[PDB]
RNA sequence: GGCGGCCGUAGCGCGGUGGUCCCACCUGACCCCAUGCCGAACUCAGAAGUGAAACGCCGUAGCGCCGAUGGUAGUGUGGGGUCUCCCCAUGCGAGAGUAGGAACUGCC
RNA sequence: AUCAGGAGGUUAGUGCAAUGGCAUAAGCCAGCUUGACUGCGAGCGUGACGGCGCGAGCAGGUGCGAAAGCAGGUCAUAGUG
C-alpha cells in the first residue's frame, strides 16, 4: 500500500496501534502546553489537561516553561489513574531532545503511568 | 531608528492615492542575496586572501568557498574547482545596511553625477554601476591596498514598472529625470 | 491476420495522400461497403484517384479508412529471415458496415458514376448510401 | 552500459511461488503464503486486496506478515480461532 | 403531429425483438423526468417513412400505446447492420 | 472559535460569507536552545497591521472514488444447418447514457 | 557552465541484463557509524531427491538508535562447479 498523507508526515504510528492501547499525545503552543490519552479509532480523548487550567490550583509564573510541562503531566495522568487506565505509550509528533516532551512524559511516570 | 516608519508608515501612504487595493503584496522578510565580484582571471593563487579579508569589515561572519556540481558539460569545467564563493544571510541585519550606505559618504564622493538612467525594464531586479574609488564612514583612508568596488542589488515582487521605485525615492537618492 | 503496424523496419511509401476536397465544414455522407476486406494503399490510391478524376465538377471528396496495417513477403528458399517488405505495402481493414468515402454534396450527387469507377476497383461489393 | 530497445520484461524461468497457510487450522507466526519476498505489517489474519475481496480466520500467535503486495498486503485489525 | 400505434415490450430480449422486426416492429425506450421510463413496441414501416422527414425529430408526436397517446420527441436512432432498418430509438415525453 | 458523533460519496480543485471569541501570518530575537555555510531551520518573546494562506459555514461535481434505475454490441454454455459460415437456446451484457453525494449532526 | 523565481507524482535516480516498488521516499546531500555475530530448531521447492537459498522463532550476545526496530552483503531474480 501507498504512505497515507499521514503517515508522509510521520505525525502518527502504527506500531503502537497494533498492540491496542493508548497514547500520550503532548501538545506544544507558545503560549500554553497540552497533553491528552486519545484512544484508537478516530479521536476519543478520555482525559486531558491543559496548562491554563494548573491556574486553577495556584499558578503564578508563566505557563510556557519546562516546570509547567511537568506540573501538566503530573494532572493529566492523575486524571488518566482515576479514569481506569494504567499503560500509556509517548507520542511527541516532531521535536527535540531534553525538551517539555521528556518532562511531560517524566510526570505521567511519576503519577502512576 | 530612520528605518521601522518603513513598514508601518510609509508604506500605507505609498498604497493610496494610486493603488487601491489590500493592505499586504505591496511590499516582507526572506533573506538578501549579496553577490560578490568575478574574482577568477585577475590574477593567480590570491585575492581570496584579501577577499572575505574586506568583506567581513562592513558585515559579520566570513564567506565561504564553495564548488559547483561534478557533472561535466558543453564547456572547459574540471572536477572540484571552487567557484561562486556566495552566502547570504538575514533575520534583522538587512535594515541598517540600507542607512550608513545612502546618507552619509554620499553626497561626498569626488565626481558623483545624479542622474540614473532607466535601469530594469519590466522586472523587478533594479541595476546599479559604480566605479572602483569609494570613500566611506566605515572604512579606513589609509591603509587599504588595492580598492575594491562592490555593485549593489534588492530583490522585489512587483507586477508593474509604476508603483514602483516609488518607494526607492523615499529615502535613496538622488534620482532626476 | 493479427493486425500490425511497424515498430519495427522502414519500408515503402505512400502511393496514397491526397485527401482532396476543403475540410471546413464536415459532413455525414459515405459510400458503405457490405463485407470486411483487406486494401492495400495501392488500390485505395486506383479507386480514389477514379472519383478525384470523375469528380471534377466540385470537391468535398474525402476518405476516413487509411491502411496502417503492413504485410511482408518471402521470395526464394527459406530458413533465414522472417521476412522483408516488398510489393505488399501498408492495408487497411474494412468493416461489415464501415464507410470509406464520403463527399459532402447535397442532393445532386455526380459523383455516383465516380464511386462507380471505383466500385470496380476495390474487391469488395460495395453499396451506394445517402445518409 | 545503458539498455536500449524498447520492450516490456525481459523473459525469464517459470514462475516459484505458492500459497501455504490454510489460516483456518494451527498456524505459527509465520509468513502466510509464497510469492513475494520482503513485507511487513499483519500480525493476524489480514486477507484485504482490491476485489471481491479476502479472508483467513482461527488460530492465536502474535504478528504473522504477508508475502508482499499480492494477496492482501494489507494490514488489518487482530483475529483468532473463537476462544483460544 | 404524427400518431402512431404501438404496444409494450412484456418479452425483453433479443430473440423476441427479431420475432418483430420480421414483422415490421421494433422496441423502444420514453423517458420524461418524473415520469417513469417505459419500454414499447412501434411499427416498423410507419416510423420508417415518418423518421425520414426530418420534422420527426422536432414534432410531438403521438404515439398511442394500446390505447392512450403520451406525446414525445424524437432523440437517437439505433440502426441496424446487415439490413438498413430500425433496431431502437429513444424518445422523451414533451 | 470551543466541544462531540458518524467516522475513506470527507481524493482534489473552486466560490461566497462571518466572528476584532479564536487562529495562523506578521513582528521582535534580549535568553533557554540551535544551524557543517545561513535562529531561514530550531527556539523564545511581543502582539503595530490584515485575513492575502487556517478554522466556522456554505455554493459548483470538473476529476478520483463508492452506490442505484434503465440496456445495444461483446461474451459464458449446449444443440442446428452451411463451401467457408452462420443460427438457436440460455446466464449476462461493451459502453454509453440518466441520475445520487462536495459533507452529515448535537451543544455552548 | 552557476544563481534566483515559476511549472512539474516523478519522465529523474536507485551498481548490473527487465519488470515491480519508492519523493516531506528505499532518491539526493551531509554527518556519524559499521548486524556481512555465535549456537540451535521449525517452515518453504505439485511427487520421494542433496548442496545451496530464502521467509520466520528461540537461547546467548556484537553495532547503531531514545526505542520499537533493522542485519545472515550491495531493492528482488544471472556473476558458478
Amino acid at each position: 500500500k501507498k504512505s497515507a498523507r499521514i503517515r508522509r508526515a510521520t505525525r502518527a504510528r502504527r506500531k503502537l496501534q497494533e498492540l491496542g492501547a493508548t497514547r500520550l499525545v503532548v501538545h506544544r503552543t507558545p503560549r500554553h502546553i497540552y497533553a491528552q490519552v486519545i484512544a484508537p479509532n478516530g479521536s476519543e480523548v478520555l482525559v486531558a489537561a491543559s496548562t491554563v487550567e494548573k491556574a486553577i490550583a495556584e499558578q503564578l509564573k508563566y505557563t510556557g516553561n519546562k516546570d509547567a510541562a511537568a506540573a501538566v503531566g503530573k494532572a493529566v495522568a492523575e486524571r488518566a489513574l482515576e479514569k481506569g487506565i494504567k499503560d500509556v505509550s509517548f507520542d511527541r509528533s516532531g521535536f527535540q531532545y531534553h525538551g517539555r516532551v521528556q518532562a511531560l512524559a517524566d510526570a505521567a511516570r511519576e503519577a502512576g503511568l | 531608528k530612520l528605518h521601522d516608519y518603513y513598514k508601518d508608515e510609509v508604506v500605507k501612504k505609498l498604497m493610496t492615492e494610486f493603488n487601491y487595493n489590500s493592505v499586504m503584496q505591496v511590499p516582507r522578510v526572506e533573506k538578501i542575496t549579496l553577490n560578490m565580484g568575478v574574482g577568477e582571471a585577475i590574477a593567480d593563487k590570491k585575492l581570496l586572501d584579501n577577499a572575505a579579508a574586506d568583506l567581513a569589515a562592513i558585515s559579520g561572519q566570513k564567506p565561504l568557498i564553495t564548488k559547483a556540481r561534478k557533472s561535466v558539460a558543453g564547456f572547459k569545467i574540471r572536477q572540484g574547482y571552487p567557484i561562486g564563493c556566495k552566502v547570504t544571510l538575514r533575520g534583522e541585519r538587512m535594515w541598517e545596511f540600507f542607512e550608513r550606505l545612502i546618507t552619509i559618504a554620499v553626497p561626498r564622493i569626488r565626481d558623483f553625477r545624479g542622474l540614473s538612467a532607466k535601469s530594469f525594464d519590466g522586472r523587478g531586479n533594479y541595476s546599479m554601476g559604480v566605479r572602483e574609488q569609494i570613500i566611506f564612514p566605515e572604512i579606513d583612508y589609509d591603509k587599504v591596498d588595492r580598492v575594491r568596488g562592490l555593485d549593489i542589488t534588492i530583490t522585489t515582487t512587483a507586477k508593474s514598472d509604476e508603483e514602483g521605485r516609488a518607494l526607492l525615492a523615499a529615502f535613496d537618492f538622488p534620482f532626476r529625470k | 491476420q493479427p493486425k500490425r503496424t511497424k515498430f519495427r523496419k522502414m519500408h515503402k511509401g505512400r502511393n496514397r495522400g491526397l485527401a482532396q476536397g476543403t475540410d471546413v465544414s464536415f459532413g455525414s455522407f459515405g459510400l458503405k461497403a457490405v463485407g470486411r476486406g483487406r486494401l492495400t494503399a495501392r488500390q485505395i490510391e486506383a479507386a480514389r484517384r477514379a472519383m478525384t478524376r470523375a469528380v471534377k465538377r466540385q470537391g468535398k471528396i474525402w476518405i476516413r479508412v487509411f491502411p496502417d496495417k503492413p504485410i511482408t513477403e518471402k521470395p526464394l528458399a527459406v530458413r533465414m529471415g522472417k521476412g522483408k517488405g516488398n510489393v505488399e505495402y501498408w492495408v487497411a481493414l474494412i468493416q461489415p458496415g464501415k464507410v470509406l468515402y464520403e463527399m459532402d454534396g447535397v442532393p445532386e450527387e455526380l459523383a455516383r458514376e465516380a464511386f462507380k469507377l471505383a466500385a470496380a476497383k476495390l474487391p469488395i461489393k460495395t453499396t451506394f448510401v445517402t445518409k | 552500459a545503458h539498455k536500449k530497445a524498447g520492450g516490456s520484461t525481459r523473459n525469464g524461468r517459470d514462475s516459484e511461488a505458492k500459497r501455504l497457510g490454510v489460516k483456518r487450522f494451527g498456524g505459527e507466526s509465520v509468513l502466510a503464503g509464497s510469492i513475494i519476498v520482503r513485507q511487513r505489517g499483519t500480525k493476524f489474519h489480514a486477507g484485504a486486496n482490491v476485489g471481491c475481496g479476502r479472508d483467513h480466520t482461527l488460530f492465536a500467535k502474535a504478528d504473522g506478515k504477508v508475502k508482499f503486495e499480492v494477496k492482501g498486503p494489507k494490514n488489518r485489525k487482530f483475529i483468532s480461532i473463537e476462544a483460544e | 403531429m404524427f400518431t402512431i400505434n404501438a404496444e409494450v415490450r412484456k418479452e425483453q430480449g433479443k430473440g423476441a425483438s427479431r420475432r418483430l422486426r420480421a414483422a415490421n416492429k421494433f422496441p423502444a425506450i420514453i423517458y420524461g423526468g418524473k415520469e417513469a421510463p417505459l419500454a414499447i413496441e412501434l411499427d416498423h414501416d410507419k416510423v420508417m417513412n415518418m423518421q425520414a422527414k426530418a420534422e420527426f425529430y422536432s414534432e410531438v408526436l403521438t404515439i398511442v400505446v394500446d390505447g392512450k397517446e403520451i406525446k414525445v420527441k424524437a432523440q437517437d436512432v439505433q440502426r441496424h447492420p446487415y439490413k438498413p432498418k430500425l433496431q431502437h430509438i429513444d424518445f422523451v415525453r414533451a
